[PDB]
RNA sequence: UAAUCGAUAAACCCCGAUAGACCUUACCAACCCUUGCCAAUUCAGCCUAUAUACCGCCAUCUUCAGCAAACCCUAAAAAGGAACAAUAGUAAGCACAAUCAUAGCACAUAAAAACGUUAGGUCAAGGUGUAGCUUAUGGGUUGGAAAGAAAUGGGCUACA
RNA sequence: AUGUAACAC
């Protein structure tokens, strides 16, 4: 008992609306999409084929949930859960006055079963060396202390660390070298006369 | 040793060897027989050898209006099912070993005299079940190629006629 | 894990959720060559007899 | 089943070098260092030589995971270069086309 | 195989309506850039082949234009052609014929009448004119020609132009008559560019093997070069890449009138000061006026040099020379 | 996500001073540890559990071996 | 002479799916890929776990759906969910189509500890490119 | 004309807390195929002026990494098939942007990833000193 | 479901053997599991899912019975085993392993159940707090309410207080056994709920819900004291069941059917209902929403119809309706109302939204539609819905074909819709020709379609086919294509029509008869009348 | 020598090997184990023979343009099938061509190159038909694989 | 200048 049935296409209305009918992700399933659309190379006598049957639709990424109303729709609804950028903070310059330490963090996203990526664990935290109260021979004492993590053009200092299995982890041992070496700096002792 | 194995066609296309160069100029026919069963023919799809009895593929969903429990048959059973099976597979056999008997016009293994039944019908529709044809002449004639060689070319010649004076013949 | 690949879809294949051409085609070449008569003997057999 | 019994020893031989691994690293750190003293690097030979032998991460032969090829295997996908080229040219690996520059 | 046609028109323009509702755009100004840009965001192919990517179009643009049928339901013929097994080309030389049999009869009536009123319309030429592709016949005629039959055609109305010619032979003609685009090498003369109280100078880019040069030049200094904050000479000590550098000067014959400012990136010294003297050529063309950037052209400045390193072969030591041979 | 590493900071994974405390202060041994306990505070892939397994293997190596350290030439605890 | 991946030329009978009617130096010039996946890119990890799980899924489904699978799977990863697309004939009732359905999700996302999807079309034969 | 009344339940509670402040977020998608990339910058710039971001992308130069294989199997060395993967980018700067607006933008985008591309995303964030720092001397 | 139109269910049958197929699928494949779960040991997924993993159904600890209790109670018979186990070897089990065995035989499981009985008093003093609550929960299910109030008897003598559910069961089991006299149940009930506020226990929602649900079975003028207990529930302050309002709806329900005033009684508390957000709690829920909507359906009215499918849709949709059988019953009362008493324009756009959608009709919603649009003399929507019904209504289709064809001969014909008329008969009547009985009253329907459209011949070989299924129509339809071929001056097809309704006796031979005299007179064919006249002489 | 194998005219000779100190290793000498990887199997397992049975992957003619299903004709037909001012040829299709890549055309390169020939290479990537083992032609451990009387191919460094 | 001796439709 075999039994043919006609496709939503017919049944489809010409005012109804799209992000209804694909709501995710969907591998093109032709049933569903009222559009006659054709892709593959053709025959010398031929025409490229029809939606029912063919792959290259099926392999092909769609963005049939991600047509423009759906993403007024979805934005709109996104709304709600943003919140605004301080007004006073518009310019790079008073971004530099008021928050003068700046950390690069990353997360990596990738299709499969495991989401952990080594270098995910990385933390690089920059400072403006114009932003603190480093005198002029501790300034000095922090040069020749850090070495080659001092930028002597752009004056700014990037301490990149590596070695803390977790990011938060990372992101503590950078702040720690940070405080150290701010109380490190300022430290005049019997070998530094000489 | 899961992903090691292949598809059947694959494995019936390296195994009959149809396009090797044995049977490719002719060389072929001398120890030459190999035959292709297809091994997907008697599936029940759900059926297994241990007999576990599935209630999509090998019994239906619903019985008494109640849905069905997952169940196995008797042992019994399994050699009942499988010598249904085994049975299957020597009729199948005895279907395939048996042979057409082939009328001889002329001699045993001439084709003279041998007829083919009606010719086939033209291209307007006309039907010639009142003729009969047959054959006066096969002959194997050859042919000397650049790239093949030797190319066989076999050559007929048959009669048609419907027994009322109408008659013709041809090559 | 080669092991537990083939154990998991051989009790498949004898379970009948999944089909196996390639057993299915070792299985009749097997049972082919034993109704021809030259199968797989007994282990301790072959030498001596 | 492995395909191969080469497969099979270099699965055992694997599993004796996970499970000896880091016995292995205590006693080479003894070994790999000039400060300790040689009276105890001699002693720290000797027990690194009555270790298994198939314990050893040289021993380790990287196969193709299909057909277990000794050699012609890329380290990225662990596959020898016929399987790689069966499973290229039908289209099955993404990112991978036969090469037009 | 009319139906069929038809069929895919009105489901086209169903499908056109379920577009224009699914992307929320004015369905009656909805066109055939808004379809392919459409199809390009929904469906993106990205494939090498721009044939084998998803299209949605006018199903008579799509599917080839069809034979009609050729015979009534009693199997009399339509054309009475059809038995020469190509009706339709048979058809038009047929017409191409008897429009030259009447150009023929009316220019004997008007020599017996002695008037020559017409005029001869062949040159199309500032046009352009070219005529039809047996391609583009074959799309006319919706048959298979031959390479002879063509050009028996296309000799036909070579015949039938060269003759005094009517307004309806030529409106016959001019179907056949396709127009090429523009043909010129003329080059596009830069502006000159002026910025704060700097006056005359050019802007110049450069490629070659490799090597991106950047040149401004300023006409109203001295003349000298300053390549990547040093001077020309310590930059190129070679005299050959010096004299690439000079070049172009002396063959404008103004070495002296102009102070220029480089910075050239990739590449070896001849490759950056190839790339040099193309930039210094092409930043040239403002000061210079329009004969004397022809001159440059056969000169040969004004043109790239496409000769870029091959790539090595499989097989093969160099890219042309193989390894050795041994015949046995 | 999902990995805490036992609620450890890095304190505990950086400084290993203080499960160098029973060691001979002024010899090699503490030349061969600080060399160790800077390649484990080095180290990102390797659990506190496990460092300290290792720091007490090494520990319980030279309570086992100690006669060879004495005939050595340098006297150690 | 070439022989990866090509159908060989008979008489002019034989049918011709799209992907098995084009050579190996037409993938991503007119045929595309079977399966997409993000482990083979530049600077990315984990491709041998793809393709060993790539080619169990091949051998499963083409097993599973004996004789009434078409052509080749589409194998799609997007976020750990795993899309396998099928063209399948209508030759076994939707009863057992259900049935495999439902068991081949359950037990592919037990197995590769990851949610999977089944997409599937039912077609009424093979489709056909060239020849025939 | 079946519409479900009341749709809409949204659950956001406002913490004490100060919300973090990102002073650049950049988003690099790398894929095999230019015009998956092409439609999903084109849906994420969109995404960005409905949201209010005012953001700017650029193309990185692609890298092709390219190897050689021998042609049969058992001895043809001088015949040779070669293999090309091809890798193609797409870098989002986000600039002066906040902690919640991150988050459901980035989860926004992550969900509407497509199947064969990847992406890193480089958060530089906004801080001002450490409590051990801001004025003591030891 | 896949959406695929193979596989997408034409009936409500299919759909429930779609799903139950994908559902057995998950069974088989998850026994397939639970079966070898040495093959799905390995993890990929490093966040380590633990529903993924498979899962152990086995005892860990063999003959230790402290832990093989536990474990064999945890998974009814492995538990007896494990206590068998811990007797014969003289283990003491405590008050906890007893208290779960216990719990497990009464949730799986009437001789063992006194054996079990014995088990938990003879040999420890276990405690009422587990002891009293397995059993009076077991035999509520094994019909013994006597022992419950004797173990009722002896937890108040040893000073233990009695929980919530204990009244739950104890109301049930004195209310269910009714010897004559309600009056003695409902006043012990009445001594129960003194006594639950007596002993320092606040009564539960569920309380007041199982003194509700034994007030339903005995009296339809019960509903008094069981308003009074749905007023003392808004009096204390917890919010009240849905199950609740059920039972309350279907007293009431039972009154429906004398008088009204429960129906108004209801419809004010369902106006006082449907402005909240819904929370189900509650585990009977299921037959909410089927028995306001059956009050509905009794009663006839529609804008309770509109917004107590505002109630469904506001909350959360799904998951107050327990089962398909009960949705579907649903929707069918809910169309049963929304037919007749809204009008076209909203009739057929919620059509379209329900019936292709949510479910698929049965023979009462198909009657319906067919009796609504004869009401409203609409024959231009007759083909689609004919095309619908052909899918969905395989199984009542030969019940209703009468009942479908009734409304053709109703309306007036204009000659636009001859093609829909003739497509719409062509394809019944060669469906039920090339098979099934089928009546006369079709062929009355198709003969005046026909007139309609100017088409005698197809008719007449209509006619003619259905006179050779041996049975005859009525003389009217005759007369009626007598006039048909009179119209068109046929004389052979009134030969044929008068000749095989004399040979075949219709009461009203001498009326067709008399009309063919009449035809023949009118085309001068007298002569075959005569012939006619003596062929019906012999 | 106790001590692999294959290729071995163009189309072998830094060739399987984009790769051998043990491992790889299939070779040899000593020792050992025979339901001996697996859920099960009067069964596993074999780098044992046949590339003259094969599939899979290729070399060569080859940057040669031809191959071929279905028809039609020849005062027979083994076979052949064209004359453009045209004298029997139509021909779906595969090759060539066209298209595509080397991020703009163009050129060039790459890629492609049909049917077939050499019973051309590969049972040792892998599976396999047939023919041979099953206390051994199978499975493990240890130790060893020399060397140049000579000839020759391809390279590197030079002879300034 | 030559190249013997086991090809099958
Ligand atoms: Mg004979
Ligand atoms: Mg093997
Ligand atoms: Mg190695
Ligand atoms: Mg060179
Ligand atoms: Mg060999
Ligand atoms: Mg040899
Ligand atoms: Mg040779
Ligand atoms: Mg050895
Ligand atoms: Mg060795
Ligand atoms: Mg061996
Ligand atoms: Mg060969
Ligand atoms: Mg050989
Ligand atoms: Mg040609
Ligand atoms: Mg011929
Ligand atoms: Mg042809
Ligand atoms: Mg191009
Ligand atoms: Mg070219
Ligand atoms: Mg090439
Ligand atoms: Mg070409
Ligand atoms: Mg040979
Ligand atoms: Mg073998
Ligand atoms: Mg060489
Ligand atoms: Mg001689």
């Amino acid at each position: 008992r075999r039994k043919a049935l006609p496709p939503r296409t017919e049944k489809m209305a010409v005012d109804q609306d799209w992000p209804s009918v694909y709501p995710v992700a969907a591998p093109f399933k032709p049933s569903a999409v009222p559009l006659p659309v054709r892709m593959g190379y053709p025959v010398k006598r031929g025409v490229p084929m029809a939606k029912e049957g063919n792959l290259e639709l099926l392999k092909i990424p769609n963005f049939l949930h991600l047509t423009p109303v759906a993403i007024k729709r979805h934005c709109e609804a996104l709304k709600d859960f943003c919140t605004e950028w301080p007004a006073a903070l518009d310019s790079d310059e008073k971004c530099e006055k008021h928050f003068p330490i700046e950390i690069d963090t990353a997360d990596y996203v990738s299709a499969g079963p495991s989401i952990r990526n080594p270098k995910a664990r990385v933390v690089t935290l920059r400072v403006k060396l114009s932003s603190l109260n480093l005198d002029d021979h501790a300034k000095k004492k922090l040069i020749k202390l850090v070495g080659d993590r001092y930028c002597k053009s752009t004056d700014v200092l990037t301490i990149k660390t590596d070695r803390c299995p977790l990011k938060r982890q990372n992101y503590d041992y950078a702040v720690y070298l940070l405080t150290v070496l701010y109380h490190e700096s300022w430290k005049t002792e019997e070998w530094e006369k000489k | 040793s899961f992903f090691t194995k292949l598809t059947a066609d694959e494995l019936w296309k390296g195994a009959l060897a149809e396009s090797g160069a044995g049977a490719r100029k002719g060389r072929g026919k001398r120890t030459k027989k190999k035959r292709r069963k297809d091994l997907n023919r008697g599936q029940i799809i759900g059926e297994g050898r241990h007999g576990f009895l599935w209630p999509g593929l090998n019994i239906p969903l619903m019985r008494n209006g109640a849905v069905q429990t997952i169940a196995q048959r008797s042992k019994e059973d399994q050699e009942k099912v499988e010598a249904d099976m085994v049975q299957q597979r020597e009729e199948w056999d005895r279907r395939r070993k048996m042979k057409v008997k082939r009328e001889r016009g002329w001699s045993g293994n001439t084709w003279g005299g041998v007829s083919l039944g009606p010719p086939d019908p033209g291209p307007n529709g006309e039907t010639y079940d009142d003729f009969d044809t047959r054959i006066l002449e096969v002959r194997n004639v050859f042919n000397m190629t650049a790239k093949e060689g030797r190319k066989r070319s076999v050559r007929v010649l048959v009669a048609v006629g419907n027994g009322k004076g109408a008659a013709g013949f041809a090559i | 894990n080669h092991n537990t690949y083939f154990a998991l879809m051989g009790t498949l294949r004898f379970l009948g959720l999944y089909r196996d051409e390639h057993q299915d085609f070792r299985d009749e070449q097997l049972r082919l060559k034993k109704l021809r008569g030259k199968g797989k003997p007994r282990k301790g057999e072959g030498k001596r007899a | 089943y492995y395909v191969d019994w080469k497969m099979l020893r270099d699965v055992k031989r694997r599993k004796m070098a996970y499970e000896y691994a880091d016995e292995r690293l205590r006693i080479n750190s003894l070994r790999k260092n000039t400060i300790l003293p040689k009276d105890l690097q001699e002693v720290a030979d000797e027990e690194i030589a009555s270790l298994p032998r198939d314990s050893c991460p040289v021993r380790i032969r990287n196969r193709c995971v299909m057909t277990s090829r000794p050699r012609g295997v890329k380290r990225r996908w662990r596959l020898s270069r016929i399987v790689f080229r069966h499973l290229a040219d039908h289209g099955q690996l993404s990112g991978v086309q036969r090469a037009m520059w | 195989t009319v139906d069929f046609i038809k069929k895919q028109i009105e489901e086209f323009n169903i499908g056109k309506r379920h577009l224009a509702n699914m992307m929320g755009e004015d369905p009656e100004t909805f066109t055939q850039e808004d379809i392919d840009r459409a199809i390009a965001y929904l469906f993106p192919s990205g494939l090498f082949e721009k044939r084998a990517r998803p299209i949605m179009k006018h199903p008579e643009e799509i599917f080839p234009k069809q034979r009609a049928i050729q015979w009534g339901e009693d199997g009399r013929p339509f054309h009475f052609l059809f038995y020469t097994g190509k009706q339709s080309y048979y058809s038009l030389m047929h017409d191409t014929y008897g429009k030259l049999l009447d150009v023929e009869k009316h220019h004997n009536q008007l020599r017996a009448k002695d008037l020559l009123a017409e005029k001869t319309k062949i040159l199309k030429d500032p046009i352009g004119s070219r005529w039809l592709i047996k391609e583009e016949l074959e799309e006319m005629l919706v048959e298979k020609l031959s390479d002879q039959d063509y050009a028996q055609f296309i000799r036909l109305l070579e015949r039938l132009s060269a003759l005094p010619c009517g307004a309806t032979e030529e409106d016959f003609v001019n179907r056949f008559r396709r127009s090429i685009p523009i043909q010129s090498k003329k080059q596009l003369i830069e502006p000159l560019q002026y910025d704060e109280q700097g006056m005359a100078f050019s802007r110049g880019e450069g490629k070659r093997k490799t090597a991106k040069a950047e040149v401004v030049v300023y006409g109203q200094g001295s003349g000298r070069i300053d390549v990547n904050g040093v001077d020309y000479l310590l930059y190129f000590p070679v005299t050959q890449d010096r004299e690439q550098l000079m070049f172009p000067l002396h063959f404008l014959d103004r070495l002296g009138k102009h102070d220029m400012t480089c910075a050239v990136s990739g590449g070896g010294r001849s490759a950056q000061a190839g790339a040099v003297r193309l930039a210094m050529a092409r930043a040239l063309c403002s000061f210079v006026t329009e004969d004397e950037v022809e001159w440059m052209r056969q000169a040969g400045l004004l043109t790239a040099d496409p000769r870029v390193r091959e790539r090595k072969k499989p097989g093969q030591e160099g890219a042309r020379r193989k390894f050795t041979w041994k015949k046995r | 996500a999902g990995f805490d590493d036992d609620g450890s900071e890095f304190h505990e994974h950086i400084f290993l001073d203080k499960y160098l405390q029973d060691f001979p202060k002024q010899g090699p041994i503490r030349h061969f540890m600080e060399l160790v306990t800077c390649g484990l505070s080095k180290n990102p892939y390797l659990s506190v559990k496990q460092k300290v397994e290792h720091i007490e293997w090494f520990r319980n190596y030279f309570n086992e071996k100690r006669v060879i350290l004495k005939e050595s030439g340098i006297q150690l605890n | 002479k070439n022989r990866a991946a090509r159908v060989r030329v008979s008489k002019g009978d034989k049918p011709v799916t799209y992907e098995e009617a084009h050579a190996p130096h037409y993938i991503a010039h007119r045929k595309g890929w079977l399966s997409l996946h993000t482990g083979n890119l530049d600077g990315e990890d984990h491709a041998a776990e793809r393709t060993v799980e790539d080619v169990f899924l091949r051998k499963f489904m083409l097993g599973t759906f004996p004789g009434c699978l078409a052509d080749q799977l589409v194998l799609k990863r997007r976020a750990n969910q795993l899309e396998i697309c099928a063209l399948v004939l209508r030759q076994l009732p939707p009863h057992k189509f259900y049935f495999l359905v439902g068991y081949s999700e359950t037990l592919l996302s037990h197995f590769y500890k990851c949610p999977v999807h089944l997409h599937l079309q039912t077609v009424p034969s093979k489709v056909v490119y060239k020849y025939i | 004309v079946d519409v479900p009344k009341d749709m809409t339940k949204p659950e956001i509670t406002i913490s004490d807390e100060p919300d973090t402040l990102y002073k650049r977020l950049s988003v690099l998608v790398k894929g095999h195929d230019k015009a998956v990339l092409d439609s999903y910058e084109y849906f994420a710039v969109l995404a960005a002026k409905e949201l209010g971001i005012s953001i700017k992308v650029h193309e990185p130069p692609r890298k092709i990494e390219r190897f050689t294989l021998l042609k049969s199997v058992h001895i043809f060395k001088k015949h040779r098939v070669q293999y090309e993967m091809r890798t193609l980018y797409r870098c989002l700067e986000l600039e002066h942007l906040t902690g919640s607006t991150a988050d459901v933008y980035l989860e926004y985008i992550q969900r509407n990833l497509p199947e064969g591309v990847a992406m890193e995303v480089t958060k530089t964030k906004l801080e001002q000193l450490p409590e051990h720092i801001r004025k003591p001397i030891w | 479901f896949q959406d695929d139109p193979y596989l997408i269910p034409t009936s409500s049958v299919e759909s429930h053997s779609f799903l139950l197929a994908k559902k057995s699928g998950e069974n088989a494949a998850k026994f397939i599991i639970n079966s070898y779960p040495k093959y799905f040991q390995k993890d990929i997924a490093e966040p380590h899912i633990p529903c993924l993993m498979p899962e152990y159904f086995e005892p860990q600890i063999e003959d230790v019975s402290e832990a093989a209790l536990q474990e064999r109670i945890k998974l009814q018979e492995p538990s007896a085993n494990y206590n068998f186990q811990q007797r014969e070897q003289s283990e003491e089990l405590e008050e906890a392993t007893e208290a779960d065995n216990e719990k497990s035989k009464t949730k799986a499981g009437t001789w063992r159940t006194k054996n079990n009985a014995e088990r938990i008093f003879a040999l420890m003093p276990e405690k009422n707090a587990h002891s009293y609550c397995t059993m009076i929960r077991g035999m509520v299910k094994h019909q013994a309410p006597t022992q419950a109030l004797n173990l009722y008897t002896v937890l108040l003598n040893n000073r233990l207080r009695a929980d919530v559910y204990t009244f739950n069961s104890l109301i049930e089991a004195t209310a269910l056994v009714v010897n004559e006299k309600f009056e003695e149940k409902w006043n012990n009930i009445l001594d129960l709920l003194k006594q639950m506020v007596t002993q320092n226990v606040k009564p539960n929602l569920q309380t007041f819900n199982t003194i509700l649900k034994c007030l339903r079975r005995f009296y339809a003028f019960g509903k008094l004291p069981a308003l009074q207990t749905l007023r003392e529930m808004k009096a204390i302050g917890i919010e009240p069941s849905l199950a609740t309002y059920h039972y309350v709806i279907q007293l009431f329900y039972q009154h429906e059917s004398p008088s009204k005033g429960s129906s108004l009684i209801i419809y004010d508390i369902m106006n006082e209902v449907m402005g909240k957000r819904f929370s189900p709690r509650d585990p009977d829920d299921d037959m909410f929403f089927q028995s306001a909507m059956r009050v509905c359906s009794s009663l006839r009215d529609l804008e309770l119809a509109y917004q107590v499918h505002g109630l469904l849709n506001t909350g959360d949709n799904w998951k107050l309706i327990g089962s398909d059988h009960r949705r579907n019953f649903y929707y069918s009362k809910f169309f049963n109302l929304l037919c007749f008493m809204e009008q076209i324009d909203v009739t057929l756009k919620w059509y379209k939204d329900l019936i292709p959608s949510v479910f698929f009709p049965h023979s009462q919603t198909m009657i319906d539609l067919l009796q609504a649009l004869d009401v409203a003399n609409r024959l231009d929507m007759v083909p689609q819905i004919w095309k619908d019904s052909k899918e969905y209504g395989h199984t009542f289709r030969n019940e209703l074909k009468e009942e479908i064809l009734m409304l053709m001969a109703r309306d007036q014909h204009p000659p636009e819709l001859q093609v829909a008329f003739a497509d719409c008969a062509a394809d019944i009547k060669s469906t039920y020709e090339s098979q099934p009985e089928w009546p006369a009253s079709s062929l009355n329907y198709v003969a005046v379609l026909f007139l309609r459209a100017g088409r005698t011949q197809e008719a007449w070989k209509m006619l003619g086919l259905f006179r050779k299924h041996n049975k005859i129509p009525r003389a009217e339809l005759l007369n009626e294509f007598l006039d048909s071929a009179k119209a068109s001056s046929s004389p052979a097809q009134a030969i044929e029509l008068v000749k095989l309704a004399s040979a075949f006796s219709l009461p009203v031979c001498e009326g067709l008869t008399r009309r063919v005299m009449a035809e023949f007179t009118l085309t001068q064919e007298q002569r075959e009348a005569l012939g006619e006249l003596t062929a019906l002489t012999s």
